């Protein structure tokens, strides 16, 4: 039902965040991709 | 994804590019078709056992 | 006196960081875990 990344040797589920992953291209470009929210640590601290 | 990763190319140079190395690797395969086709002369570390 | 953080092979000592560490679980669970302040460059930059 959720979404999340994980390190592929050890089933340990970590949230989607722009420190766990990185960017490129557009979502028109890649085969398979799926809809989810991303996540930033830095989002409450501006705004708190 | 994870290949490209382990030489150092990162997973989404497959992504932006999967049919085209699909297409590369089909040719490639082709290519030992017909160079195996051909020509017994690749197999001489075996015809020469 | 002071922890610190270095690469394994050769001494380059830094202050402890969220850029410098990643966060798994509670105090409990590590055989021979210790305290200390974590930096955050983060809040000086929303202070200031
Ligand atoms: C997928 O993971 C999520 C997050 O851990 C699970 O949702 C939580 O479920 C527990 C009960 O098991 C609740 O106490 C939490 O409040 C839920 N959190 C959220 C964000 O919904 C979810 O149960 C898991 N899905 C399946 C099918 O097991
Ligand atoms: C790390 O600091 C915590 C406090 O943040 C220490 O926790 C105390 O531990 C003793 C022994 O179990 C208890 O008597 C206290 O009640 C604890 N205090 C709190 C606030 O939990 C902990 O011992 C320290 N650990 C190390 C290895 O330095
Ligand atoms: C990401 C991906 O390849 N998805 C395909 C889906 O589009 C196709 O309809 C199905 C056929 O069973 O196989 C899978
Ligand atoms: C985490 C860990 O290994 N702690 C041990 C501690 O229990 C022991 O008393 C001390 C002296 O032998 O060495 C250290």
């Amino acid at each position: 039902t959720h979404w999340f990344v994980t390190q592929r040797n050890f089933y340990e589920p970590q949230i989607i965040t722009t420190d766990n992953t990185f960017v490129s291209g557009n979502c028109d470009v890649v085969i398979g991709i799926v809809n989810n929210t991303v996540y930033d640590p830095l989002q409450p601290e501006l705004d708190s | 994804a994870y290949r490209f990763n382990g030489i150092g190319v990162t997973q989404n140079v497959l992504y932006e590019n999967q049919k085209l190395i699909a297409n590369q690797f089909n040719s490639a395969i082709g290519k030992i078709q017909d160079s195996l086709s051909s020509t017994a002369s690749a197999l001489g570390k075996l015809q020469d056992v």
